[PDB]
């Protein structure tokens, strides 16, 4: 089992209207912990046990951190854009970043640019140099690459920076992020002359990786039977999901759920 | 490239009457991120509707939740009205009572 935290960077041209939009995102495990703004400028909390007031030893840097990333990004963003002889039109940079921590130790780091929606310029630590996802970009590759310093920072911040920003928010969430909350199954239906629609629900969950399947007799169903599950948020922190199985009705008795999650103690299968 | 939103509409526990619950709107797939997003309650748009933060994944695509508590019965209908500069007017998808 493995540790992750990523920040995500998104912000837009104007159509020859000076300055641009903005704004940060942090994640860490996939669960949304800081927000940023550059219109209210100010750095809000996402969870509990990462509160600006509370254990705001880390909110300090955390806040220097994303103000520093959002003058980085707004050069960045020029230095794109003009590098595309790009003014009079309007345009998004997107950019995303972190380092993925293995059960080991280990780091692997990235950092990714979204240009116009598009893969653009992609970080590569071990050359110390960026791929160009497209020739436009390369332009910038160049510049970037000129004088090796910049990978170096860049690829420091990466393996060792961001892992040690890791290790200290798996701190203070011990108790919270690795609390999982299992799903509350349900199985609705939906009949009809002509065809019974079985529906199973997983709701209120968390994290969000879950496993469902419909069950024929009891036993397993081909998967290529039933499309994959969906699995959708809840403004509030958890996800539900469903998957629906079309029937002869009668038949709604042979067929039950089977959900699988990591809060559960074992598979949970229900009834019709 | 430009994508337009993938909308599905859904409630955070199956709807039973008179028993409160929360309608939700879930954006996915759309690019640029400029959109406008509208929960509907017999074709009045509801007002106090709260919203995620705009995120996005792999792919560049943004995605947003839009969500409000509220409480059915049998008369009331509900959707979600999008727009986004991929769609000529406006697109409502209808809340369907089994989802």
């Amino acid at each position: 089992r493995s540790h992750s935290l990523h920040y995500l960077f998104m912000g837009a041209s104007e159509q020859d209207l000076g300055l641009s939009l903005f704004e940060a995102l942090g994640y860490v495990d996939d669960q949304l912990f800081v927000f940023y703004d550059h219109e209210s400028r100010r750095v809000e909390p996402r969870t509990p046990w990462v509160s600006s007031r509370i254990s705001s030893q880390m909110w300090l840097q955390l806040s220097q951190s994303l103000k520093g990333w959002d003058h980085m990004f707004t050069v960045d963003f020029w230095t794109i854009m003009e590098n595309h002889n790009h003014s009079k039109e309007s345009h998004t940079l997107q950019v995303i970043l972190g380092c993925e921590m293995q059960e080991d130790n280990s780091t692997e780091g990235y950092w990714k640019y979204g240009y116009d929606g598009q893969d653009h310029l992609e970080f590569c630590p071990d050359t110390l140099d960026w791929r160009a996802a497209e020739p436009r970009a390369w332009p910038t590759k160049l510049e970037w690459e000129r004088h090796k310093i910049r990978a170096r920072q860049n690829r420091a911040y990466l393996e060792r920076d961001c892992p040690a920003q890791l290790q200290q928010l798996l701190e203070l969430g011990r108790g919270v992020l690795d609390q999982q909350v299992p799903p509350l199954v349900k199985v609705t239906h939906h009949v009809t002359s002509s065809v019974t629609t079985l529906r199973c629900r997983a709701l209120n969950y968390y994290p969000q990786n879950i496993t469902m399947k419909w069950l024929k007799d009891k036993q397993p169903m081909d998967a290529k039977e039933f499309e994959p599950k969906d699995v959708l948020p809840n403004g509030d922190g958890t996800y539900q999901g469903w998957i629906t199985l079309a029937v002869p009705p009668g038949e709604e008795q042979r067929y039950t759920c089977q959900v699988e999650h990591p809060g559960l103690d074992q598979p949970l299968i229900v009834i019709w | 490239i430009q994508r337009t939103p993938k909308i599905q509409v859904y409630s955070r526990h199956p709807a039973e009457n008179g028993k409160s619950n929360f309608l939700n709107c879930y954006v996915s797939g759309f690019h640029p991120s400029d959109i406008e997003v509208d929960l509907l309650k017999n074709g009045e748009r509801i007002e106090k509707v709260e919203h995620s933060d705009l995120s996005f994944s792999k792919d560049w695509s943004f995605y947003l939740l839009y969500y409000t508590e509220f409480t059915p019965t049998e008369k009331d209908e509900y959707a979600c009205r999008v727009n986004h500069v991929t769609l000529s007017q406006p697109k409502i998808v209808k809340w369907d009572r089994d989802m």
